[PDB]
């Protein structure tokens, strides 16, 4: 009764077979089950695998998993010129199928500050098949449609959806691994040298890599630069979109919108509560030119070194205060401030009094270098972010004073129970029972010290260190095995109630008001589709801790 | 109703019975495993019809009994969908009624949905009555030529339960089992029923 | 046969025999089979070492062969029945 | 698929002396189970010996299945080896 | 047993296993080692592998594809050790007769 | 045991009767607790080459044509049950010149 | 009504082996064992349910039953349970492989310390058709070899020192490849040991000596994150869903049926599972209740020695140590075996009986018998062995019904009812007569032709005596030693003892072709006498002389 053989299963394994077999059918679950079991696969490998379907139905989902974007493929070749594609997984493709949900629920949040209209119900329907289908252009969604007085509005909020983000082309960089993409473009400026060049070799590698690495950042901004934007008034509508571009969504803008989301989270209990709505704003309107919450050129290897994660330090604290979207000033928040903020009308200098607040908390919420000049830290905030977050879960699971030592071993950072005793107020065999239940998961490790010559625990004092990684992996996955067990259930539900649901589909398609049936089943529906809806709003709850650990 | 299928299977000759005709000495074997016996997902067996293909008998090194793999067809009762078929009515339950179709498959039930318009139960008698007209109730007796159309064949599939619940509901029982195989009869147009209303 | 002298210690039996109970009733020791279930190695039951293991016949000797009793059908009744509704079938449709 | 057509029996046509131990090891096994014997056995009572007069006069209603080592196999009668 | 002041049991070992190996006499060494010595009627799980008592699997709790197999019982007692020993025999099985 | 396909073909139920008629004669000792029971059960239970060709003439169609001569109608509104559209897919005059061929 | 049930007579084609996940060891097991209290005393010391020697785990006594199968101590198959353990300990016989895996990930974000060019030819190594056993363990070798060069990460900026041994503990060193450089992680390592050491300056005599410590609390959560698609680059294929690498960790321990550890006085490992209980529960209630870190250590540095002597041992035997030695299992169970139908005598000489025959004493054909089956031919024979019953050699000790299943014992009841009724299919037991194939080998067993059939034949003393021509390949004489005579029980290997074993077919050895089985001493001696030149002889000897051989 207690799911105990799924407590063994990986948890991102458990995850990506759950989010396409619910989606996709059990076929494609079957497919990039062996693709995250054994990494990258051919077709041929496919089908020794596998063992139950042929060589042409794993071709029937490849082509199909490619249009959804869960699989990032390439297609190169042997010395020999035998050119095998070997097919991998991505997650962004599957985080789609993870947020979609929540996707729709922003873009609707967001179109709410242009037009006053039921757009809210219309871009929802706009990207609710942009999603479903992966990949398409305009003019078939366009085909669909026959009036022109709601054409040329869907076409019209496309071009502008689009020009403030979520929504660009595909391309092969879309479907290509990014360390096999840094690779070969690493071999670019490799082979490019003279013949016997006097340069030494490390400085021979020197000159590969910092030639890629700005050209690697040129590559990732191309589908970033708007050049799909780019149809300028034919007769009218002085920008439209592209139409022979087939136009996808990304997800780097997503969750960027959605680590701001978390951080106007974290200031509604630490600075006031109108003052947050003014920090709202403020992050609100730099967000787009924000740097991702995660830089692809830390995946692409480069870190054998250690001045190499040095060097991703630099431009990482760069862009937070040296892009031109991203310094602003007090000044310019009052532009986009709406009405029905009263903060005691709205002028720029009380603005300043309630942006000089969010300084001077221990949180860097806002730190500036000029003194109307306001910028929020991001190097600096989310490693300090997902350290608040830990603390809390914790606190609400493990009581409130395991949340006391998880401090106390952090300041302290090599604390002994003699120590714990002194800066903790709490009698030892409390002390002692919310310790050993806070060592069972990586919050803290023990370091030990040999007194004799072995290691020995019969005379030995231990010490307590708090990792953060160590710490924080184990919760990324406690909680991405949790979100994915409750997929299980989900699906679980609905396909032992197949017969209900299968008549609830057919006898009734309009017929609901007495199901053509009986009231001892409507009941029995109603707490089947109720718990259907109970179980994706705890997804949803769950999918907000998850995703700080992300970043 | 009556149909063949080819059915592949691994016999055993026992060979005191190699004295035989061994295409006699292959059908009796094949009669004792499936005459009056379901098979599994394709209805109920009744005998082996003929014979296809043989092998040749192959052998063990434990015992000295040929094992031959054999190609057949069976004459098999699976009765396609909606068919008139005729029986004998065995009792009328409070639910449906059951008719038997002496002694070769006696698993047939009639729900209230597969039943004439208005049929009720009648537990004073135990009797299934059908007010038809003005004059109204008809009757339902039992065993006597029933006329009838199936709906739908249904494939039980019986699982036997651990042998720790095996033998508890055997130890209580000295002081019902689902049916593998049964039909879904109905009489839902008029000259279904009774033989008696039509004749 | 394997392309260098092997000898017949533990190590030469290793590169002939790619198997876990016929080296393990050879060792002296227990953990050739713990990495028999760290690797997960997959061995068959050819050997003859084996085949008495499990129980089962080895195929040297006489379980070289296999022994077969001849049918004496000769294809004479296995030709098929009637079944003449096929014949009234065919003019049906 | 697999099958060699008795005109291409590429192999010995002697039996084997570990072919003539499970020949008469099976054959005395069938005997003991009861099945008919094909010889005049003149009043003895052990299947081994039963078995031994049967193939003298080549009156045992077996095959052998000689396995080559790709997959393929030749059928031999029993009647038709050399003891 | 052992011993000769029980009922008795002469070992067969190791050493006239190889003699009767090299005769080729193979169901001689199949009864004289396992139906003759210890042979014990088990049953085999088909997709596990593993030994189910009473026709019955428990590691899947069903009756369905349990195969009822001789062997030998110190074949029986070397797996249940191994499986105490957290390493998992598992018995893959296949057909004796061509199709 | 492996059934290759489920129904090879159909069989009117004078094959089947003819078939164990001759069975019964074969078999008459041979006694099967099963099957000698089963196929005395069968025939008593189941109680033409000039009628397998006007009932292919009248183009019906051969799924619900075997239950004709397996079954023999004795009324109309049986005939009527056989046949599905027996008044729509075809016309009325034809229904009642079935019924002599079902006496015949 | 009733199911057609088929089966079809099948054969072990492999042995595949993994470890067990804690969802396989629950899958078989029958109760979960949480006392250490193996009796209720008030109960006249009856085995107490959910300890160990619970009647679900199996029985040890013919009197009484299992609660599972329900059957006694020789029909019960011994049924498992398991054991959950509080804290868990590494696995000794995957203790060298544990240390393999963690040379091999990151120790921090547990991500494989390898480049990706490298990796998909190592899997290209791997997945091709030309794989061995050693050639893939040579291939891994120089996989982990290469995995402890690279300094650090791919994935995350740590850096990577060594990790190797201590009895029971695994020792990672983040430091011994910085040298002088790698500030930042030894910057927190240094800055941290100023909270201690400005505090009391007693440890710093043991800061050269302290190592970042992997216990199996953070080394199995270790193990969860190595994302299996590199496993198989470790060595483990994780398709199946017991591949993963945390199933070598001891979380759930199965409890071995009592098959497996009977109880004569208890045995060594069911006193040693109660005793791993009682650990694991002071563990557990001491986990509650607040007990110090200097003695949680204690404790389950003890439940990890207990769970290593439990294997191994290395003075009681382990599990090891039940399969270890030419007296456990693999030769004394497996390969060499004491069998039934088998007797041992003294040997003698006999120069009448000829050389692929084996006198018998008529005591040992008593008791040695031969499954008989009856047929039509030997119907009329059979039933005058009945008769005779057990006690007068032409006889028969058993009789064993078509049906009946357990063998009537002609000791008792009337032998001239159960004759008339002797049956077409049913076993008898008859004593061993003339010409019955036997084995004999005298054990050296030097050759092949240390072991030969004969036919039995029925004489009136103690002591086996085969013909002096036939104890040179036994190479024995008739001083005291002993032979082993074998009697088979199958039509099968009644036949291939005789043909291929046989004494005539056996006259030469196999390794040169040469005459093995010819005359002995004596017989040499008294055909010199007479092929001597000078010999003559007259009709009376001549023909006296013709009938001693004939
Ligand atoms: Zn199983
Ligand atoms: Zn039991
Ligand atoms: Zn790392």
């Amino acid at each position: 009764i207690s799911s105990l053989e799924q407590r063994t299963l990986n948890p991102d394994l458990f995850l990506y077979k759950e989010l396409v077999k619910a989606h996709l059918g059990e076929r494609a679950a079957s497919v990039i089950g062996m693709l995250v079991a054994l990494g990258r696969l051919s077709v041929r490998e496919l089908v020794e695998k596998i063992d139950g379907m042929d060589v042409d139905s794993v071709k029937t989902t490849l082509v199909s998993l490619t249009q959804l974007r869960c699989v990032k493929y390439l297609q190169e070749t042997a010395i020999s010129g035998k050119k095998t594609t070997y097919y991998y997984y991505n997650e962004e493709g599957i985080h789609i199928l993870l947020y979609s949900g929540l996707i729709i629920d922003e873009i609707i949040t967001q179109m709410r500050v242009n037009d006053e209209e039921e757009h809210k119900q219309l871009v929802a329907e706009i990207v609710q098949n942009v999603i479903s289908l992966g990949s398409l252009t305009v003019e078939d969604y366009l085909s669909s449609v026959t009036s022109d007085s709601m054409k040329y509005t869907i076409s019209s909020l496309f071009v502008q959806l689009c020009e403030m983000g979520y929504l660009i082309q595909i391309s092969k960089l879309h479907y290509t691994p990014i360390e096999d993409l840094w690779q070969f473009l690493y071999e670019k400026h490799y082979k490019n040298i003279p013949r016997n060049s006097p340069l030494s070799d490390l400085k021979k590698r020197s000159q590969a890599k910092m030639n890629a690495k700005t050209d690697f950042a040129k590559i990732i901004n191309k589908p970033n630069e708007l050049s799909q934007i780019l149809t300028v008034d034919p007769k009218t509508s002085l920008r439209i979109v592209k139409p022979t571009v087939s136009l996808t969504i990304n997800l780097d803008r997503f969750m960027k919108g959605r680590r701001s989301k978390q951080l106007i989270n974290l200031a509604k209990t630490r600075v006031g509560s109108v003052t947050a709505q003014v920090y709202k704003i403020a992050l609100r309107l730099t967000e787009q030119k924000s740097p991702k919450i995660r830089d692809p050129l830390t995946q692409t290897g480069l870190l054998q070194d250690l001045e190499e994660a040095k060097s991703f330090q630099d431009e990482a604290e760069l862009v937070e205060e040296k892009t031109p979207g991203l310094t602003f000033n007090a000044i310019d928040l009052a532009r986009h401030l709406p009405a029905e903020l009263d903060l005691r009308p709205h002028s720029a200098s009380l603005i300043n009094s309630h942006l000089k607040i969010l300084a001077s908390s221990n949180f860097p919420f806002l730190n500036e270098t000029k003194p109307g000049v306001y910028y929020v830290p991001y190097s600096k905030l989310m490693p300090v972010l997902k350290s608040s977050v830990y603390e809390y879960v914790i606190a609400s699971t493990l009581g409130p004073s395991a949340m006391r030592l998880s401090r106390c071993i952090r300041d302290n950072k090599l604390v002994s129970e003699k120590i714990i005793n002194s800066t903790a107020l709490m009698k030892e065999k409390d002390i002692r029972s919310t310790l050993a239940s806070l060592i069972r998961y990586n919050s803290v490790e023990i370091q030990e010290v040999p007194r004799t010559a072995d290691r020995s625990a019969s005379r030995a004092v231990f010490l307590f260190r708090c990792k953060e990684t160590h710490s924080y992996n184990f919760m990324r996955q406690n909680l991405e095995w949790n979100m994915a067990n409750l997929l299980f259930k989900k699906e679980k539900l609905k396909q032992e109630n197949s017969t209900l649901l299968k008549k609830a589909n057919r006898d009734d398609v309009k017929g609901r008001e007495n199901e053509l049936l009986l009231p001892s089943e409507l009941n029995q529906l109603k707490m089947v589709n109720e718990r259907e809806l109970n179980v994706f709003a705890r997804l949803s709850r769950l999918l907000s801790l998850w995703e700080v650990f992300q970043m | 109703m009556f149909i063949l299928s080819k059915i592949a299977d691994l016999v055993r000759i026992p060979p005191d019975q190699f004295h035989r005709d061994t295409i006699s000495a292959i059908t009796h074997q094949l009669n004792n495993k499936f005459a009056n016996k379901i098979i599994p997902n394709v209805g109920l067996c009744i005998t082996i019809y003929d014979l296809l293909t043989v092998e040749e008998g192959q052998l063990k090194p434990g015992d000295g009994s040929s094992y031959i793999n054999v190609t057949f067809r069976a004459v098999v009762f699976k009765p396609f969908l909606g068919e008139i078929v005729t029986g004998w009515i065995s009792k009328c339950t409070a639910e449906g009624i059951k008719v038997s179709l002496l002694g070769i498959f006696d698993d047939i039930f009639i729900p209230q949905n597969m039943l004439f318009e208005g049929c009720y139960y009648t537990p004073e008698e135990s009797a299934w009555i059908w007010p038809m007209d003005e004059e109204t109730k008809l009757y339902f007796d039992v065993n006597e030529k029933i006329r009838f159309r199936i709906e739908r064949e249904v494939f039980v599939d019986v699982k036997p339960k651990s042998p720790k619940e095996r033998e508890l509901e055997e130890r209580a029982q000295l002081e019902e089992k689902p049916p593998a195989y049964a039909l879904l009869g109905s009489c839902q147009t008029d000259g279904m029923g009774l033989v008696s209303w039509w004749e | 046969y394997k392309g260098e002298v092997l000898g017949i210690t533990r190590f030469g039996l290793s590169k002939m025999r790619d198997s876990v109970l016929q080296l393990a009733s050879f060792e002296k020791t227990t953990d050739h089979l713990f990495d028999a279930a760290f690797y997960m190695k997959k061995d068959a039951v050819e050997g003859v070492s084996e085949c008495i293991i499990l129980g089962q016949t080895m195929s040297i000797g006489t379980g070289s062969f296999k022994v077969v009793k001849g049918t004496n059908i000769s294809e004479k009744d296995l030709v098929p029945k009637r079944c003449l509704f096929e014949s009234l079938s065919n003019e049906a449709a | 698929e697999k099958a060699i057509p008795k005109d291409q029996r590429a192999t010995t046509p002697y039996m084997t002396k570990y072919e003539r131990a499970r020949i008469l090891g099976t054959r005395a096994l069938q005997i003991s189970m009861n099945a008919p014997v094909f010889v005049d056995l003149e009043g003895e009572t052990d299947p081994l010996r039963i078995a031994m007069k049967e193939l003298a006069e080549k009156k045992i209603p077996l095959v052998i299945r000689r396995y080559l080592p790709d997959g393929s196999f030749e059928d031999w009668s029993v009647e038709e080896l050399i003891v | 047993t052992e011993g000769r002041s029980r009922d008795g049991g002469l070992r067969l070992g190791e050493m006239e296993r190889d003699c009767v190996i090299a005769y080729g006499a193979s169901q001689l060494l199949l009864e004289r080692l396992m139906i003759s010595s210890d042979a014990f009627e088990v049953d085999v799980c088909d997709k596990c592998g593993l030994m189910g008592y009473s026709g019955w699997c428990t590691t899947c709790k069903s009756a369905e594809n349990i195969i009822k197999m001789t062997i030998p019982y110190a074949a029986k007692l070397l797996f249940q050790e191994l499986l105490s020993m957290n390493i998992a025999p598992r018995l893959r099985l296949e057909d004796i007769f061509q199709q | 045991m492996k059934v290759l396909e489920e129904r090879n073909a159909f069989l009117s139920d004078y094959e089947v009767l003819k078939f164990l008629t001759d069975l019964e004669k074969k078999h008459l000792p041979y006694n099967h607790p099963e099957l000698q029971g089963i196929t005395r059960n069968v025939v008593n239970y189941l109680s033409f080459a000039e009628l397998m060709t006007k009932l292919n003439s009248f183009k019906l169609f051969k799924a619900e044509k075997l239950q004709i001569v397996n079954q023999l109608p004795a009324n109309m509104v049986h005939l009527y049950s056989i046949v599905e559209e027996c008044d729509a897919r075809f016309d009325e005059k034809t229904i009642e010149e079935m019924l002599e061929i079902i006496s015949g | 009504k009733e199911v057609v049930v088929s089966e079809t007579p099948k054969r072990i084609k492999g042995l595949e082996f993994s470890a067990l996940s804690a969802a396989d060891i629950v899958a078989q097991s029958e109760v979960e064992v949480s006392t250490r209290d193996l009796f209720d005393l008030e109960k006249d010391r009856a085995p107490k349910a959910n300890g160990a020697l619970d009647p679900k785990m199996g029985v040890s006594s013919s009197s009484l039953e299992c609660a599972t199968c329900h059957g006694n101590l020789a029909s019960c198959h011994g049924h498992f349970g398991h054991l959950k353990l509080a804290l868990p300990v590494f696995h000794i016989g995957y203790f060298k492989a544990t240390i393999q895996i963690l040379q091999g990930i990151c120790k921090n974000c547990s991500a494989i310390l390898l480049s990706e060019t490298d990796k998909r030819q190592f899997l290209h190594e791997l997945r091709r058709p030309g794989v061995d056993n050693l050639r893939r363990m040579g291939i891994l070798k120089k996989i982990l070899d290469q995995c402890k060069k690279q300094r650090r990460c791919l994935h995350c900026g740590a850096l990577n020192g060594v990790v190797k041994k201590a009895a029971l503990k695994i020792i990672h060193d983040t430091f011994r490849w910085v040298g002088k450089k790698s500030a930042p992680e030894k910057d927190i390592w240094v800055g941290e040991w100023k909270e201690v050491l400005a505090h009391n300056p007693e440890l710093e005599r043991y800061v050269k000596r302290c190592m970042d410590d992997l216990n199996p609390l953070k080394t199995l959560n270790l193990f969860k994150q190595i994302k299996s698609a590199d496993c198989e680059l470790l060595g483990i294929d994780a398709t199946v869903p017991s591949g993963r690498p945390e199933t070598y960790i001891w979380r759930y321990l199965p409890a071995p049926p009592v098959c497996i550890r009977p109880s004569v006085n208890e045995d060594d490992l069911t006193v040693k599972l109660t005793e791993i209980v009682w650990t694991s529960s002071l563990i557990k209630a001491g986990l509650d209740k607040g007990i110090s870190i200097n003695n949680m250590m204690e404790h389950w540095d003890y439940l990890q020695l207990t769970v290593a002597m439990y294997i191994n041992s290395d003075p009681i035997r382990g599990f090891c140590q039940r399969l270890k030695g030419k007296q456990g299992r693999f030769r004394g169970n497996l390969s060499g075996k004491r069998v039934d139908f088998s007797g041992r005598t003294v040997i003698s000489p006999d120069p009448n009986l000829s050389i692929d025959e084996v006198a018998v004493p008529d005591r040992v054909a008593k008791v040695l018998t031969y499954p008989e089956k009856v047929t039509r031919y030997n119907r009329h024979k059979l039933q005058e062995l009945i008769v005779n019953g057990p006690n007068v050699h032409p006889g028969a000790n058993y009789l064993l019904k078509r049906n009946e299943d357990a063998r009537r014992n002609l000791r008792y009841g009337d032998r001239m009812k159960l004759a008339k009724n002797l049956q077409i299919g049913d076993v008898v037991e008859r004593h061993l007569e003339d010409g019955d194939v036997v084995l004999f080998n005298r054990q050296p067993s030097l050759h092949r032709l240390s072991i030969l059939s004969h036919y039995a034949k029925i004489r009136p003393w103690r002591t086996f005596r085969l013909n002096e021509c036939v104890c040179t390949p036994y190479n024995a004489d008739f001083d005291g030693d002993e032979m082993n005579l074998h009697v088979p029980q199958t039509e099968e290997a009644r036949a291939e003892a005789i043909n291929l074993m046989g004494v005539k077919n056996n006259l030469l050895t196999p390794k040169s072709g040469e005459p093995i089985i010819a005359a002995t001493q004596d017989f040499i001696t008294g055909s010199y006498l007479i092929s001597h030149k000078d010999s003559f002889y007259d009709r009376a000897t001549l023909t006296q002389l013709l009938s001693m051989m004939s």
